[PDB]
């Protein structure tokens, strides 16, 4: 998207869902990669719920 | 043949010093605390410079994140994803990964009810 628009000041805009996960997602999105451990029963990431409550 | 030699590389290896004596040589036929020194020695022949130019040259990005309410119909599917079985399933009761990927693209598709919920006329 950066390669196509690579000059002429591009302007980008993200639509995003207020009051929901989307935005604990958005500006937390790393909880994928932090849980690349053995897939088929992770368990981690407890502390993390507080996102998907919210 | 030729008189001159220009060569374009991206970033060479610090390590391995046979490709860099391999290149200084390459580059004219006359040649037979470390980091530093291996910089010095490559002094008058090297020019290399960093992405910080790209400060006001002319590289201007511009992203804006708008922020939109629910409708009446998201809010209320919403409201039946949060308050239904999962709930258990969100709270780590079992296959924790799994379930809570479930939820979350439950949520994503529940941006637009359509999706989850087509609309279709009402025939007699």
């Amino acid at each position: 998207c950066d390669r196509i628009g690579r000059c002429k000041d591009i302007h980008i805009y993200r639509l995003v869902s207020g009051n929901s996960i989307e935005e604990k997602l958005l500006k937390n999105g790393t909880k994928d990669l932090i849980r690349e451990v053995a897939a088929q029963g992770n368990d981690y990431s407890m502390a993390f719920l507080t996102q998907r409550t919210i | 043949q030729s008189q001159q030699r220009l060569l374009l590389i991206d970033s060479p290896l610090h390590n391995t010093f046979l490709e860099l004596w391999t290149m200084v040589h390459f580059l004219v036929p006359g040649i037979s605390k470390v980091v530093i020194r291996l910089h010095r020695v490559t002094q008058p022949f090297i020019l290399r410079r960093t992405k910080r130019d790209v400060e006001k040259q002319l590289t201007k990005k511009y992203e804006h994140v708008l922020k939109c309410r629910l409708s009446n119909r998201q809010k209320a599917l919403y409201e039946d994803v949060i308050l239904q079985p999962g709930t258990q399933e969100a709270l780590k009761s079992g296959h924790f990964v799994n379930v809570l990927s479930i939820l979350v693209r439950l949520q994503r598709i529940c941006n637009h009810p359509g999706l989850v919920e087509p609309r279709h006329p009402g025939s007699s």
